[PDB]
């Protein structure tokens, strides 16, 4: 997080929060794609 | 009614607005 | 809701319930050093209020599956059938 | 701090005709004048401007996939990237993208029927600094794109028409109690 001695600290924990947010929104916008069709295929399972 | 296909087709309407027939006919003599 | 309704969705339901458990273990272990009126507890109260409408769904979804083994181990589900080795017809399940 | 559903706001550009900071805002009359026009509000002490017919209320916010779920047939916060309803707060008519012109730019005006693709407007951040999915605070500078025509809500030269070219749109809210005075109200004046 704080990376004391170095010149420009890179806060890696807010970055991994940002990756979790990107994976969340892609999960949610895979869900809205499958929200109506209601029979999940083999490709949808193997990808999901 | 595909939605996106209709929309796109309307955007294709919105330009070159069917006054294209002059550019059709004025070729057919020259 | 919709995954718990078919045959061959149960493996993906295993996947998603394990991710569910890891997400609640995450924010529970985030919640551990509260003071009393900690900022982080107030943040989590606000995200429980903002996401109320579907914690509705998951808590009803758990209430309908704890009361299952509240019933079927005790009252008469095992007692309709004399064998008690996992056979009960669908009206025999409904009328119980 | 944040723009939430059903919070009455305005929409407000800045246009420069030889260094004008003329903060004209998006007005819509309703009532026999369906088209929209501009209400210049930088002479705000020279002219106490008509602010009654300029306010819009976010009726409903939805993402694009949610809008397709609605086209298959409650104070949530909105995010960038969502398609919103803009009711005109006064006349009750929903702001939509009309199919009329007055080049290639459709006119911007009001309508009654909430159904269709015309009433909805997708939001975009006008920044690399602010991005998709994150919230829209008070005082941001955003872009409104139509859903039907996918045209920007363009500021012509001073018409307002839905065209292919961007224009910033600032959003400064108007309001968000019972039996208490609120600015902009209309009242009678009892004496005793």
């Amino acid at each position: 997080r704080t990376q004391t001695g170095n010149n420009t600290t890179v806060n890696i924990i807010i970055s991994t929060v940002d990756y979790l947010l990107r994976v969340q929104e892609s999960i949610s916008d895979f869900y809205w794609y499958y929200s109506g069709k209601d029979v999940i295929d083999e490709q949808g399972q193997r990808n999901f | 009614a595909k939605g996106e296909a209709i929309r796109i087709r309307s955007i294709l309407r919105s330009l070159i607005p069917l006054g294209d027939l002059v550019g059709v006919i004025s070729i057919a003599f020259q | 809701m919709k995954l718990s309704q078919d045959s061959s969705q149960i493996e993906l339901l295993k996947e998603l319930m394990d991710l569910q458990k890891d997400m609640v273990v995450m924010l529970l272990s985030m919640l551990e050093g509260n003071v009393v009126n900690g900022t982080i507890g107030k943040q989590m109260v606000d995200m429980l209020v903002e996401s109320s409408n579907n914690v509705e769904m998951i808590l009803k979804f758990f209430d309908m599956f704890l009361k299952l083994k509240d019933l079927t181990s005790s009252d008469t589900f095992k007692e309709y059938d004399p064998d008690g080795k996992g056979v009960i017809s669908k009206r025999d399940f409904h009328k119980a | 701090q944040f723009l939430r559903t059903d919070d009455e706001v305005v929409l407000q550009c800045t246009a420069t005709i030889h260094k004008e900071q003329q903060k004209l805002c998006l007005a819509a009359e309703g009532f026999g004048n369906r088209l929209c026009f501009l209400e210049s509000t930088s002479n705000s002490k020279n002219v106490p401007p008509d602010l009654s017919i300029c306010t819009f209320v976010l009726e409903q916010s939805l993402s694009v996939r949610a809008l397709q779920e609605m086209l298959a047939n409650g104070h949530r916060t909105l995010l960038y990237g969502h398609a919103i309803l803009l009711r005109h707060s006064y006349s009750g008519m929903y702001l939509c993208c009309l199919s009329t012109s007055r080049k290639l730019a459709f006119d911007v005006g009001l309508q009654e029927d909430t159904t269709g693709e015309a009433c909805w407007w997708t939001i975009h951040p006008a920044s690399k600094q602010r991005s998709e999915g994150e919230k829209v605070r008070v005082g941001d500078d955003l872009i409104l794109v139509s859903v039907s025509s996918e045209r920007y809500l363009h500021l012509s030269y001073l018409h307002v028409d839905a065209a292919f070219q961007q224009t910033l749109w600032s959003v400064a809210p108007i309001s968000s109690a019972q039996g208490y005075l609120i600015g902009g109200d209309v009242l009678r004046l009892l004496h005793g």
